């Protein structure tokens, strides 16, 4: 109306802008954003090889899905300014080393690895901005665990633990102790899956967490609770 | 950033002909396309207009209704398809790359042409006295132009563009907006003037800036432009 | 008697208008800028079709107990009865469209973020609203008013040319009214928790805390769509078809069956809304924050 | 309060 | 521990550095900054209610 | 027994450090600005609504025209508006999605960039092909990149989560000046109006005042009992303005090295992310994460202006160099321009 031709050209150029940003957000808002975690030498390198300077993003293809992971691993700093980014993610993978149960932190200051694992793990659940994210544990290096009990008690690590050495009944109590880390067991859900270093069911469990996790927040967005 | 066109000749009057142009250098699907027309007679004259996405598409009341341009994106491609051609088009046809933002510098490239024989009203008029002005290099030049409608618009920008055009080349922009140097341009040119009144100063003259100076007004379609300024040595 | 019925159509209608006015501030207070989904345009939908259907029956039909002749006109006589008529249709539509939706929601998860979209769900109520305005135009067309042979009253009544018609319109009606959304509905939820269970078997807490509660809520959902209009349609079978005794139980059956019809219109908006953790969410925040 | 007003309602202008 | 006494060295060396600054008082310091906030007051368009002839945001 | 005589001395140097500021001490601010009238309600109101975010915005920055305006976002696109129009002059698209800072160049030819990709890009707006390209990626940081600032077009300042913050050239690409000295990570940065000084306030609930041209840390400035996250340069170049986690701001001096001003407020008790001035410098505005950002008197601690219509904690502030209007963007993917 009170336009000029330049002005009229502008904005549809500003039109075919807002076009583009809508195509492109609609095309990027199909993806799953998952967020991958784990302490030192908990082979998460060795998780995000099998599955496949700052933050690392890696780019995941199956039964449709397109999965997008970011690794945060060299990122050395306070993770209380720049973990509040991350809230909205579909899942937290959170991979812990089990050969880990009895050996210190690269430091001979009392403070057992699993210790650590446990602080970490239940300091980024019990956090303001994933109150309602879901949480994948990867226990991965169970091929040395099983050579690992025979040879050391898991009451290095528990003292109050009153079972054998067997695999079976050692993962158990480390897997409910890991659990019960969870006090919001109400709006949280935690999987849990035995790795090990030739295992290929990796990736067929995080496409049935993620696909449990979407059944859920359909359920709870549509008013069926 | 280079365009180059091609498909013109001798055509028999009444028939047709589909003239081409390629781009290379630049993302063409950004811009804005011009089919501009120059007779032998030194007049400039626009012909058809495309923007962005083939949007809008604006012609000339002198040609509507027997030409069609149009652009192909995925080959970067600027068709002109021409039917019942009359006396009146040999002429040699131009492309020049226009986009439209804040601080854009529009017309700032201009193609080859090609040329075309042919055997045998709101329109703001804009007017350019003193065809001939002879100076010798080293002197100032001071070319006034004139308008019969006021282009400063509500926004406080003035649509007045002056390009340059040398003997045996293609014209290039001199001045996109009022007081406002173009891309490439020296600082020996400047430009000023308010309403209908606008004046281009030239400081330090050259042997290599002989040409015609053509003033074109974007206020509102159809563009027109002036009838051209010869630089004599 | 009419000094208990007229409080208790009093009462219902209250609560109703209160409920419909508090869902739809909700709904409408409540714009961060953010596209409506789906289920929140058929809510809001729902909720508008209760309130005409609530605000255009009780206070009208409490008149024609209380008292003996009508005086509010034949413009009235002829506005209210079509326009309560298309917003309980609408409404039965949109309960419908709200099932389809939640079923399609389920079993196509991952497709359901390109399926269900903002201008698909403007159609669907578009078309549903169509479509209700289509199929009550017999109840404008006939309803009018009438005049005994006394000649000094006047009633709204339906006045039908021929009975042909009216028994083939109320069959109509209870057909596409009553019986097919039900079912559909009915189908909907069914597979939806049939779904659920061949899903949701990670014999997780809560899973099952999920699953409980979907079952639960379809549950209520579907025993009250089918005790809630039952009555009414059932009794205008018998009179339709059949001889209507002009009994005191006669009269407790109709009230009765108006005071479900009500109920169900008043208990919609504290059904599909205030039990959705998000909808209490957006209330706590936009209503008392 | 089944007086002739409700009578004819509900089984129309035949209950006479 | 080398590492550590570097550390506490160049940490007093910056000590001693930032110890010797020629500083004022701050009854000076406080009227400059009144006096160059309120010389400046009528050309802010936020402290004073700019008309919505002239404002370009209108 | 070395370790334990420098840190004596060092503490020894710093109480005479605290006397020689308490020493110089005469009256607070409170007390020489008691004569000035207050400056009342202020009552901005919404006049442009920048859409097409769909994501949190993070960073913004005004240009030196006071007209155009950019802003960055989790979707991983620069957008550059005019915000006389409304519409959107430019579309960037990013590598890295992760943006936490944006920086516009005074000439308006570059725009800097930066996240959690620990590197700082700096994108070209005027281009012969009339297209945006990437013209330089300066590495070396560790950290996650919180601010950027232009120098000029051949130099800028950037800050990490290292500790440490960094003077990159843009033709060479090589790190030219490193600023050392912090112990926790740098969150904001603040150019002095003659681009020679410097402030950088840290985590460790400290900011230093380091020179351009020499590397060194100038002077340091202490009393936060939280992380500081933002900071930003009076208009003289004279003070400077802090916002921390604990709900209270805070206004220090250059020339006298002490704490001038604080700002708090009972009925707060969220965090500030971000800190700007006014043309004039008598007014501050802060964002909180209370939804909405709080205008107070810079001379008589009070509360001047409230500005709500946010759903989200504001994430970024801007004021133009005319003081005309003030930009705010929020995690809602809304920009807003109250006047
Ligand atoms: C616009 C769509 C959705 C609904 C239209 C409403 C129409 C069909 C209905 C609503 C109320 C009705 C009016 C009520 C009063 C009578 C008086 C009578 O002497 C002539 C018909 C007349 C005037 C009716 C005409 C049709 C009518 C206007
Ligand atoms: C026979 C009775 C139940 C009437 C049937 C009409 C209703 C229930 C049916 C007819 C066509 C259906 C629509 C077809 C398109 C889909 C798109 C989807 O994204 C949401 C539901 C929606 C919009 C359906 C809603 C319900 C629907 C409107
Ligand atoms: C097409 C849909 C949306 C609406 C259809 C309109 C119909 C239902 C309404 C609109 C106005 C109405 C007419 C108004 C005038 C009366 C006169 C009376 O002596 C016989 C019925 C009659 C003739 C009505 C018949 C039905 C009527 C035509
Ligand atoms: C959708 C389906 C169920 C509709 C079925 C149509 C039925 C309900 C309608 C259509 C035409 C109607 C018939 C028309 C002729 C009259 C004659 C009368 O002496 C007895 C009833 C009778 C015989 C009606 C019975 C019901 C009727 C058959
Ligand atoms: C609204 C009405 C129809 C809902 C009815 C509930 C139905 C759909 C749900 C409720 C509990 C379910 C049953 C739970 C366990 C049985 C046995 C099992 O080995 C296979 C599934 C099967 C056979 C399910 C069938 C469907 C089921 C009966």
């Amino acid at each position: 109306c009170t336009l000029s031709a330049e002005d009229k050209a502008a904005v549809e150029r500003s039109k075919m802008i807002d076009r583009n940003l809508r195509e492109d957000g609609e095309k990027a808002a199909r993806e799953v954003k998952l967020l991958l975690l784990g302490a030192g030498e908990s082979g998460k390198n060795t998780i995000v090889k099998q599955m496949k300077t700052g933050i690392v993003e890696t780019h995941f293809t199956f039964k449709d899905l397109h999965f997008k992971m970011f690794d945060v691993g060299a990122q050395r700093s306070e993770r209380k300014k720049w973990i509040h980014c991350f809230e909205g993610v579909t899942a937290i993978i959170f991979c812990v080393a089990l050969s880990d149960y009895d050996l210190v932190l690269a430091e001979d200051e009392e403070m057992n690895r699993m210790h650590a694992s446990m602080k970490l793990f239940d300091s980024i659940c019990n956090n303001k901005w994933f109150t309602d994210t879901s949480i994948i544990l990867f226990l991965n290096k169970k091929d040395l665990f099983e050579e690992k009990i025979k040879k050391s008690p898991l009451t290095i690590c528990y003292p109050e633990y009153a079972g054998s050495n067997t695999y079976e009944e050692a993962a158990a109590y480390i897997q409910c102790q890991f659990e019960d880390l969870n006090k919001r067991k109400d709006t949280k859900e935690i999987y849990t899956h035995f790795t090990c270093s030739t295992d290929t069911k990796n990736v067929q469990f995080v496409f049935d967490a993620v696909t449990d996790v979407i059944i859920k927040n359909n359920l709870k967005d549509c008013g069926l609770f | 950033v280079q365009l180059v066109e091609s498909g013109g000749g001798l055509v028999q009057p009444g028939g047709s002909r589909k003239l081409s142009c390629s781009a290379s250098g630049f993302a063409f699907s950004s811009f804005g396309m011009h089919w501009v027309r120059q007779a032998p007679e030194k007049g400039l004259e626009w012909v058809a207009y495309i923007s962005s996405g083939s949007g809008t598409i604006y012609y000339a009341d002198t040609v509507k209704g027997r030409f069609t341009i149009s652009r192909d994106d995925p080959k970067n491609t600027l068709f002109l398809q021409m039917t019942s051609l009359r006396s009146e088009d040999t002429a040699m046809y131009y492309c020049v790359r226009s986009i439209y933002y804040y601080g854009s510098s529009p017309f700032d490239f201009w193609g080859q042409g090609t040329t075309l024989t042919v055997s045998a009203s709101a329109d703001i008029v804009m007017t350019q006295a003193t065809s001939s002005v002879p100076v010798t290099p080293g002197e100032s030049v001071s070319i006034s132009c004139r308008s019969s409608k006021s282009l400063l618009h509500s926004n406080g920008n003035t649509y007045l563009y002056w390009f340059l055009q040398r003997p045996g080349q293609s014209p290039q922009l001199l001045i996109y907006r009022m007081s406002n140097l173009a891309s490439g341009v020296p600082d020996r040119f400047s430009g000023s003037g308010s309403g209908t009144a606008f004046t281009l100063t030239i400081s330090r003259l050259e042997a290599e800036d002989v040409g015609v100076y053509y003033c074109m007004q974007h206020l509102e379609y159809p563009l027109t432009f002036g009838a051209g300024t010869k630089l004599e040595l | 008697e009419n000094f208990v019925t007229l409080v208790v159509f009093g009462l219902i209608f209250a609560l109703g208008v209160l409920g419909n006015s508090l869902v739809i501030t909700v709904l409408a207070r409540s714009k961060p800028g953010k596209p409506r989904s789906t289920t929140n345009l058929f809510i809001l939908n729902l909720s508008i079709a209760d309130l005409a259907y609530l605000l255009f029956c009780i206070p009208f039909q409490a008149t024609v107990y209380a008292l003996p002749t009508w005086v509010l006109g034949a413009f009235i006589c002829k506005f209210i009865h079509y326009f309560f008529t298309v917003s309980m249709l609408v409404s039965i539509f949109t309960l419908a469209a709200m099932s389809v939706d939640r079923y399609v929601a389920i079993v196509h998860s991952r497709r359901s973020s390109s399926l269900r979209v903002s201008r698909n769900a403007l159609l669907g109520v578009g078309c549903i609203w169509a479509l209700s305005i289509a199929m009550a135009s017999p109840v404008a067309y006939h309803q009018g008013l009438f005049h005994p042979r006394a000649s000094n009253q006047t009633f709204c009544w339906e006045q039908w040319p021929d009975p042909r018609h009216k028994k083939a319109y109320v069959v109509c009606t209870f057909v596409f009214g009553y019986l097919l959304p039900l079912l559909l509905i009915c189908f909907c939820y069914a597979k939806v928790l049939n779904h659920l269970h061949k899903k949701l078997k990670n014999m997780s807490k809560k899973s099952e805390a999920s699953k409980k509660k979907t079952a639960q809520t379809v549950l209520v959902v579907v025993v009250v769509f089918g005790i809630s209009w039952l009555p009414h349609h059932i009794i205008h079978l018998w009179a339709e078809f059949g001889v209507f005794p002009l009994t005191p139980a006669s009269f407790l059956f109709r009230i009765t069956a108006h005071c479900l019809a009500y109920s169900n219109s008043s208990v919609n908006p504290i059904i599909y809304a205030f039990l959705s953790e998000n909808f209490r969410k957006a209330y706590k925040q936009v209503f008392k924050c | 309060g089944w007086t002739l007003n409700s009578a004819g309602y509900l089984l129309g202008p035949h209950a006479v | 521990n080398t590492a550590s006494i570097a550390q506490a060295r160049k940490l007093v060396e910056q000590l001693k550095m930032e110890a010797n600054i020629d500083r004022i008082k701050v009854s000076k310091a406080a009227a400059d900054l009144m006096a160059y906030c309120e010389a400046h007051a009528k050309e802010d368009p936020l402290l004073t209610p700019v008309p919505a002839s002239e404002n370009p945001f209108r | 027994s070395e370790l334990d005589q420098l840190r004596q001395e060092a503490e020894q140097l710093k109480n005479q450090i605290r006397d020689a500021r308490k020493a110089c001490a005469d009256a607070t601010l409170s007390q020489i600005t008691n004569n000035i009238d207050p400056v009342g309600r202020i009552q901005m109101r919404t006049r442009r609504t920048l859409r097409g975010h769909l994501a949190k915005i993070y960073a913004m920055h005004w240009g030196t025209d006071s007209r155009l305006l950019v802003s960055a976002s989790q979707d991983g696109k620069l957008i550059i508006w005019d915000s006389y129009t409304t519409n959107k002059v430019h579309a960037i698209p990013l590598r890295s999605s992760w943006v936490m800072t944006c920086a516009y160049a005074p000439s308006g030819n570059y725009v800097a960039c930066g996240g959690l990709d620990n590197i700082c890009s700096i994108y070209n707006l005027k281009t012969r092909e009339g297209n945006v390209r990437v013209s330089r990626e300066l590495a070396g940081h560790t950290g996650y990149l919180s601010c950027c600032r232009f120098l000029d077009d051949n130099q800028i300042v950037t800050s990490s989560g290292d500790t440490t913050c960094a003077l990159w050239d843009i033709e060479t690409g090589q790190q030219t000046t490193t600023f050392t000295g912090h112990t926790g990570d740098v969150m904001s940065l603040s150019l002095a109006p003659d681009t020679r000084l410097f402030v950088s306030g840290a985590c460790d609930a400290s900011a230093k005042l380091w020179d351009v041209r020499e590397g060194m840390c100038r002077q340091t400035f202490t009393g936060h009992e939280s992380d500081i996250n933002a900071i930003c340069f009076f208009p003289n170049g004279n003070a400077f303005a802090t916002g921390s986690d604990d709900a209270t701001c805070r206004l220090f001096d250059l020339r006298a090295d002490q704490e001038l001003m604080t700002y708090s407020h009972d009925n707060i008790i969220c965090g500030i992310t971000s800190v700007s001035f006014s043309k004039s410098g008598r007014l501050l505005l802060a964002g909180y994460d209370d939804f909405n950002c709080n205008v107070w008197d810079a001379l008589k601690a009070d509360r001047a202006g409230v500005l709500a219509g946010h759903d989200n904690r504001v994430s970024c502030l801007g004021v133009t160099d005319d003081g005309m209007a003030v930009a705010t963007g929020s995690w809602d993917s809304f920009l807003k321009i109250w006047n």
